[PDB]
């Protein structure tokens, strides 16, 4: 009874970071050997658990959160980080107990002329609670004057496209990120 | 991947046209098809690109409003759709595919379009 | 857009001679120039990736060189097989533009 | 909070000027930078504006083709690239940005950089 | 929108009220109209917002009332310190347009 991990890491497309996908894993036999013993993962960083010790423990739920970000924004996927992704798109709790796996996916998610299917939130009145997301597309209100739904000054659209291109530098090249949280 | 196209076309300047290109069973989502045009004597020109898996299309500025590029994934064929043609479109059209970087590694045979 | 300007349109050299074909880009493209060869009748054939890397099946006679603005394709000892036209494409950024032609006749 | 422009960029006709405004104190990710122009002894002339967050630039139609505007959010600046300079563009250029500290902009373009005199 | 400033040039003394009436062609989107003061050499400084809400650090001698097309700026204790060119602006969905400046003149 193997785990759906094949349908997460080897998924066709990943959700945008502002609407990151979450999948629940339970009542399953998890094989973390296939993950750690794979060179495809540029970033494989675990907090609170050891990658080799992972197979020796059992948890009641494993949450796999999948999304796509930039290379420079991978650092923000860590407990106690500040940035666009951490503050407005995906916030991890400080007491994080889980792993983060990010690998470069330029030859999947970057396309000629810009990939505009991937978006991230630019603004929000308050930072996100950990493991909380909002898919709201309402026109961000930056100042006092009511927007009334007219984009313009202090009425900014909250979502911006990454515009992934295959000729970008490694920093801006897309990275697919899967966050495993154990409870 | 192999690319086979429709065939030679003879039309009139006002006529509209459809040009077909078949795919050899792509595996990756980042499988783009570019259409390039070579007018007689003149060099190659890059018209547009399409990603059939998500059907995302980009056009060069020259051919933005003139042509359209579609891709039916089910029958696995891309099409260059021409509206009312011009005498300036008597060219050889190549359906190409290649690396995710956009380089044109694989070429199909040319479709010869002539309008009078 | 990005404008590509090539070498003289016509080059003539003897069999066994060394031939150079250079093209320059208006803006700065790092190394993303491909080089294609179109024989007089046949479909164009991709020769070179980002200028340096060859293509499987291409004899090692051809050589890519250059970076930034200026790029160059060089051919060692010629054969009648290489009387084609050579184009340099820039695949940096959007509209992937092409250069002019470089006709080669023995 | 403050905003300082570039220096004078006296050039020749047909050149291109890259005028830079550098901002301090803001949460610049939410700010907007508007670019305006004023000849000597004349009235202010709007050029355009930049939404720094989305990086969305709106130009005046008269300047639509000539001028472009960019951000480079890493350095918290704002750049105006003006193409071939006709003889009319002998004017002082100004940036304007609001109090956008703490992810909440303050209505009105209060903060203004000292102008840069560009001669054609 | 093509704005204008009706009072032209103010040939007043630093004792009386200065009225700066600004008239647009269309209306403006809510409180997006704004007033600016530009001293003869200084960069313009923002005074007023949509209707009356003055900017921070603006001395209380500066006030203004207006909505829709019509707008007005009032100066009660006109001062030698207050002798500049005052400009209108609108932040509407149209390309934002200033107004022809009004110079306040002494005596």
């Amino acid at each position: 009874n193997l785990c759906p991990f094949g349908e997460v890491f080897n998924a066709t497309r990943f959700a945008s970071v502002y609407a990151w996908n979450r999948k629940r894993i339970s009542n399953c036999v998890a094989d973390y050997s296939v993950l750690y013993n794979s060179a495809s993962f540029s970033t494989f960083k675990c907090y609170g658990v050891s990658p080799t010790k992972l197979n020796d423990l059992c948890f009641t739920n494993v949450y796999a959160d999948s999304f796509v970000i930039r290379g420079d924004e991978v650092r923000q996927i860590a407990p106690g980080q500040t940035g666009n992704i951490a503050d407005y798109n995906y916030k991890l709790p400080d007491d994080f107990t889980g792993c983060v796996i990010a690998w470069n996916s330029n030859n999947l998610d970057s396309k000629v002329g810009g990939n505009y299917n991937y978006l991230y939130r630019l603004f929000r009145k308050s930072n996100l609670k950990p493991f909380e997301r909002d898919i709201s597309t309402e026109i961000y209100q930056a100042g006092s004057t009511p927007c009334n739904g007219v984009k313009g000054f202090n009425c900014y659209f909250p979502l911006q496209s990454y515009g992934f291109q295959p000729t970008y530098g490694v920093g801006y090249q897309p990275y697919r990120v899967v966050v495993l949280s154990f409870e | 991947v192999q690319l086979v196209q429709s065939g030679a076309e003879v039309k009139k300047p006002g006529e509209s046209l459809k040009i077909s290109c078949q795919f050899s069973e792509y595996k990756l989502i980042s499988f783009w098809i570019a259409w390039v045009r070579q007018r007689p004597g003149k060099g190659l020109e890059w018209m547009g690109i399409i990603y059939p898996d998500d059907s995302d299309t980009k056009y060069s500025p020259s051919s933005q409003g003139q042509v359209t590029i579609s891709a039916d994934k089910s029958i696995r064929t891309a099409y260059l759709q021409w509206s009312s043609l011009m005498a300036s479109d008597t060219a050889m059209y190549y359906c190409t595919s290649g690396s995710y970087y956009g380089t044109l590694d694989f070429w199909g045979q040319g479709t010869l379009v002539t309008v009078s | 857009d990005i404008e590509i300007t090539q070498s003289p349109s016509s080059l003539s050299a003897s069999v066994g001679d060394r031939v150079t074909i250079s093209c320059r880009a208006s803006q700065d493209i790092r190394t993303y120039v491909a080089w294609y060869q179109q024989r007089p009748g046949k479909v164009p054939r991709l020769l070179i990736y980002a200028a340096s890397t060859l293509q499987s099946g291409v004899p090692s006679r051809f050589s890519g060189r250059g970076s930034g603005t200026d790029f160059t394709l060089t051919i060692s000892s010629l054969q009648p097989e290489d009387v084609a036209t050579y184009y340099c494409q820039q695949y940096n950024s959007a509209p992937l533009t092409f250069g002019g032609g470089a006709k080669v006749e023995i």
